[PDB]
């Protein structure tokens, strides 16, 4: 995964970005509040493109657009 | 001080540049910049106190005198805890926030598997008690120098400061320490 | 210790650091005193002299 | 003096065209010193 | 033509075992014995491994005699560092010497203060890097503006060692050739 | 036969000679225009990096210009060492050496005299010249007022040819006051030349105390009254401990945090050792790290870092104290005191100005100008003035200038020319005409008639008087004591001795062997 994506996952699903597991105390543990929430997660494959479809974020909504065309260079015009 | 003569003199002296027609608001900006430094002995006023920060974007009409000290560098955003601060206490760090080591190279040995638990706990403890002293002094904004020789920050130190809602920056020039200290009124810090 | 193999000396005390640095002078002078007692007026060697 | 907006001669103090005296002083002073150094040159010799 | 040579040339003793089930034993083990002998030579040549903080009387021996080595022209490269603690580039170059010393044990890494090296040396010219080999100076390098200056990295220093003939181009220890295990893992999956 | 091989130029007794003389003519005609007060400066263009150099000194002209002629290399080296010895008069050596060979070219061709016979005339002629130069001198230094006035006249005579010829009335005070402040110490390292762009040539002012181009720290104040100055050749940097070979073995990082605490406590105790004296400033040779810099804030101590090696002695002599590094015993090492430690700005760079010091054994010449080429000429001009006046302190005897030293020396040479039998007497007269050619050139550069003033000066001095000289402003003979033109005795002694040895080396040549270049 990349850095800029996981901030939007945590922002959408309601989780918080965890760079390391620690707290103000000396002990080391993990709390359930760091975890997000979503309704459904499904991995889909279409023409050698595996994509994990995360839908139904409870805290805040999100969106993505799956553009479809002839080839990658035609989709670059659609992406722009 | 005479706004009738100095403002008109500053506007009619540029006279050739692109901002000559924008001089309706920039000529007072030049007069108000120099009038803050005043002396009866007619000293040679140093222009190091007047820093011109170049940012690519926008238009020249948006140029205006900022009341406080504007910083050129951007934030780190490795943790990204705080977004907007209000009534913050600014501090200037000159040392480096890292696990404990001298400036020179060292050798650490491990003769037993139980020693690693003490090493991993004490390395973050040296970062923890620094954050406690930062919390005791209620310092909300920290400025860390470049420090090419020793690592300025790491993911561990950024995580403890992310909980306390403290922003951090890097890549500060050594010559600009006079401008930040004299401008913001914050003395530097080189020891915990 | 010019062509001799590199002896990795490791010490853990300050008082022994004075003993280990003087041991170099102690060894080389013991070799000179043993030659001095015999009265060798002309010393020769294929390898270099310190 | 000359005013560029009206394209003619007029009183510059009313039209607010002013400058420091040190600017014109340094111009006349440094110009005379540069001509003093140039006129003393006699030969142009190539060197290392 | 290169497809036959890549089976042996582009695989170390650890990577040559991949072709044990595919390629013939006599074709593979004949080259593994060759590569095994080369590994043994590097172990015998590993006479160094930490920065030799020396002093001048000794320079006339450590820096130069070593450069002769066995004198079988067993030459030895000797990287000298005229250190100056007041300069920022000198402390950076000292860190690169200890890092490279742990990896390249056959190459000698030498350090000495610049004030003690040469009578009345210019402080502006420090830090200085000299490379001896068989008694001759191969490179009299100037301050590290050529190697990025203040932003010098370990990758730039290892690249300089290849230019002077101290380390081979296709050496497995160099960071340019030492690809990460995660990098090679992705190549096998996408192959 | 060909023993020397391919690409080897050889010459034999008619190509060997007349190649050095034409080289002596070639090197002499260049520096002919630079001699005298009305001389024109020569501009040197470098072959690489488009570096230009405006300079009047004959040594610097010959330093930069490449000269493959071997005879010209002799004139290149003798101007170098003459600049090393006295600093002034290098052009007179090259002119007098070239004209001695120009005359000897005619004695070999016209009169047909052996070269060794010409040298034997120059040995007796040079001995008679130096004896007249010794007797023509005058004592000094018995009265400090006369010694003050003679240094002012020597500074005026030296700077009359340089770019400071118009403002020499003001620069003479600046040149002579700095030398008397040395208290007899003959050394040029105690004088700094700070380059400042702007102003005019006469804006150079005399500084009280010592000024240098440094800066305070980040948090230090602007003004401190009655500041005690200290100089540390110390390492307030990451000291390390000097038994290089110390490493830190660590079993657990608990004591490593306390080990780093001991490193900060080690340097804290070192800065605490500084505060036992109770100083107000701290000057270090090398860079000061931030952690020492923060410790001088609460203690009320100023900080100056990155001082040059010359700057340590230049500041310590003005302070009066000695350089201290151990800081152990506060009894010895009594420090000085300075009243005004406030910095000033001259141009775009602030400079730390001091005033009201114990001693002024080191000085600093502040210069103002338009172009850096003029400042480089200002540096070389006053360096020749301060070099001559500094050696005048140790060597007290002086001699009248204005061309009278050349003619009064030739008087005894012409007197001793008659009683010498043989063909070498013509060479003795050739030495006299060489001394006469210097004031002949002084009139040519000024644009006046040379034959009349040389004839009037020559006829005047033989009458019995020996104080007359050339006045190029009016173009007539005048009294040198009235105008106040005088030069040092060792300068003209070095010029005549160097010029005599210069002609001697090139006259003992018969063949040239130019090996192949690398
Ligand atoms: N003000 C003056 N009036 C007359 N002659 C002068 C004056 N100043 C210098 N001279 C003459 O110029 C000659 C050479 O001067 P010098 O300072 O040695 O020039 P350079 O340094 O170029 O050799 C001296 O022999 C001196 O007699
Ligand atoms: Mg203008
Ligand atoms: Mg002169």
């Amino acid at each position: 995964c990349k850095k800029e994506d996981l901030r939007r996952i945590a922002r959408a699903t309601g989780a918080t970005l965890v760079s390391s597991m620690s707290n103000l105390e000396g002990e080391e543990t993990f709390e359930s509040s760091y975890l997000g929430l979503c309704d459904e997660v499904v991995q889909a494959k279409f023409s050698d493109d595996e994509c994990i479809l995360i839908k139904g974020t409870s805290k805040h909504s999100s969106s993505s657009i799956i553009l479809r065309g002839a080839n990658d260079y035609s989709l670059d015009e659609m992406e722009r | 001080s005479d706004r009738e003569q100095l403002v008109r003199a500053a506007s009619t002296s540029l006279s050739s540049k692109i901002v000559s027609q924008y001089s309706s608001f920039l000529a007072p900006l030049a007069v108000d910049s120099v009038l803050k430094i005043s002396d009866e002995n007619s000293k040679n006023v140093d222009l190091n106190d007047i820093r011109l920060v170049k940012k690519v974007g926008g238009t020249i009409d948006d140029t205006e005198m900022i009341d406080g000290v504007v910083l050129t560098q951007t934030a780190i955003k490795s943790a990204g805890g705080p977004t907007r601060k209000e009534k913050a206490k600014i501090g200037l760090i000159q040392f480096q926030i890292s696990p404990p080591k001298p400036d020179t190279e060292n050798n650490i040995i491990v003769n037993d598997y139980r020693q690693m638990d003490k090493i991993l706990k004490e390395e973050r403890a040296y970062l923890l008690n620094i954050c406690k002293k930062i919390k005791k002094a209620k310092c909300n904004v920290l400025l860390i120098q470049k420090s090419i020789l020793r690592d300025a920050v790491n993911d561990l130190a950024l995580h403890f400061l992310s909980k306390l809602n403290i922003m951090v920056v890097k890549d500060i020039e050594r010559e600009e320490i006079e401008f930040l200290s004299k401008g913001l009124g914050c003395k530097p810090i080189a020891d915990i | 210790k010019a062509e001799k193999d590199n002896a990795e000396v490791r010490v853990e005390h300050v008082e022994d650091y004075q003993a280990i640095v003087d041991a170099e002078w102690q060894l080389i002078f013991e070799k000179l005193r043993q030659v001095e007692e015999t009265g060798a007026n002309i010393v020769l060697s294929k390898l270099p002299i310190g | 003096g000359i005013s560029v907006r009206r394209s003619g001669t007029t009183n510059t103090y009313e039209e607010h065209i002013l400058q420091p005296v040190l600017v014109s002083t340094s111009a006349i002073t440094l110009a005379s010193e540069c001509v003093k150094s140039i006129l003393r040159i006699d030969d142009i010799a190539f060197s290392r | 033509a290169k497809q036959h040579e890549n089976r042996l040339e582009d695989k170390d003793l650890s990577d040559l075992e991949e072709l044990e089930d595919d390629e013939d034993e006599d074709f593979l083990e004949a080259y593994k014995i060759k590569r095994l002998n080369e590994i043994r030579k590097l172990q015998e040549r590993s006479k160094f491994g930490e920065v030799f903080h020396i002093n001048k009387p000794e320079y006339n021996k450590e820096v130069t005699l070593a450069s002769q080595g066995k004198k079988d022209d067993g030459g030895v490269y000797v990287f000298v560092h005229l250190s100056l603690q007041s300069k920022l580039q000198s402390r950076i170059l000292s860190h690169l010497f200890q890092s490279a010393a742990c990896k390249f044990r056959e190459i000698k890494f030498v350090e000495i203060p610049a004030n003690r090296a040469i009578e009345n040396y210019p402080e502006s010219n420090c830090p200085t890097l000299i490379v001896y080999y068989r008694g001759e100076v191969i490179k009299n390098m100037i301050t590290l503006l050529e190697l990025g200056g203040n932003n010098s990295k370990m990758e730039d220093f290892e690249d300089f060692m290849v230019k002077v003939g101290a380390v081979a181009e296709g050496d497995n220890r160099l960071i340019m050739n030492r690809d990460d295990e995660e990098s090679r893992e992705e190549r096998k999956l996408h192959y | 036969v060909q023993i020397f091989g391919d690409q080897v130029t050889e010459e034999r007794a008619e190509n060997a000679r007349l190649s050095a003389f034409v080289g002596a003519i070639a090197v002499g005609d260049l520096v002919k225009s630079t001699l005298g007060p009305k001389g024109m400066d020569k501009l040197l263009q470098s072959a690489s990096s488009n570096t230009c150099m405006v300079t009047n000194d004959g040594a610097t002209i010959l330093k930069s210009i490449p000269l493959d002629n071997p005879a010209a290399k002799v004139l290149v080296n003798i101007s170098k060492v003459q600049d090393d010895e006295v600093g002034d008069g290098t052009t007179s050596v090259t002119v007098l050496s070239a004209e001695l060979l120009r005359e000897a070219e005619k004695l070999i061709d016209q009169s047909k005299i052996h070269p060794q016979t010409i040298i034997e005339g120059y040995r007796l002629a040079s001995a008679a010249a130096l004896d007249a130069l010794t007797k023509a001198a005058v004592d000094n230094s018995h009265d400090k007022t006369m010694f003050r006035e003679d240094l002012i006249h020597i500074a005026k005579t030296t700077l009359s040819s340089k770019i400071l010829s118009q403002d020499k009335d003001h620069f003479a005070e600046l040149a002579t006051n700095a030398i008397l402040r040395l208290k007899g110490s003959t050394n040029l390292e105690h004088i700094q030349i700070i380059k400042i762009l702007g102003g005019k040539l006469s804006d150079s002012f005399l500084d009280e105390g010592f000024i240098l181009a440094k800066k305070f720290g980040n948090n230090q104040p602007k003004r401190i009254e009655n500041a005690k100055i200290l100089i540390a050749n110390t390492t307030l940097d990451t000291d390390k401990v000097k038994i290089f070979g110390t490493k830190f073995k660590v079993d657990s990082t608990a004591k490593l945090a306390q080990l780093e605490k001991a490193e900060r406590e080690k340097m804290k105790n070192k800065i605490a050792k500084i505060s036992k004296f109770g100083i107000n400033t701290f000057i270090n040779r090398q860079l000061i790290y931030d952690y020492p810099e923060q410790l001088f804030t609460d203690l009320g101590i100023n900080s100056i870092e990155h001082a040059d090696f010359e700057g340590v002695e230049r500041l310590a002599l003005v302070t009066g104290g000695e350089v201290v590094s151990t800081f152990d015993e506060p009894s010895k090492c009594k420090l000085g005191e300075c009243d005004v430690i406030e910095e000033i700005m001259l141009g775009e760079q602030p400079f730390l100005k001091f005033s009201g010091c114990k001693a002024g054994e080191a000085c600093t010449i502040v210069l103002r100008g338009a172009t850096d080429q003029t400042l480089d000429e200002a540096e070389r001009s006053l360096h020749d003035a301060l070099s001559v006046l500094s050696q005048t302190t140790k060597e007290t005897r002086t001699v009248l200038g204005g061309g009278c030293a050349e003619m009064v020396m030739s008087k005894a040479v012409d007197t001793e020319a008659q009683n010498i039998d043989g063909k070498k007497s013509l060479a003795v007269e050739a030495f006299a005409r060489a001394l006469r050619q210097l004031p002949t050139i002084l009139a040519d550069n000024a644009g006046f008639d040379s034959s009349e003033l040389v004839s009037k000066l020559r006829s005047s001095i033989y009458n019995g008087i020996s104080t007359s000289g050339l006045d190029l402003n009016n173009g007539t003979i005048a009294d040198m004591r009235q105008l106040g033109i005088v030069e040092s005795y060792k300068l003209k002694r070095a010029v005549v001795s160097s010029a005599s040895e210069a002609a001697e080396v090139l006259l003992r040549v018969d063949n040239i062997i130019r090996a192949r270049p690398r």
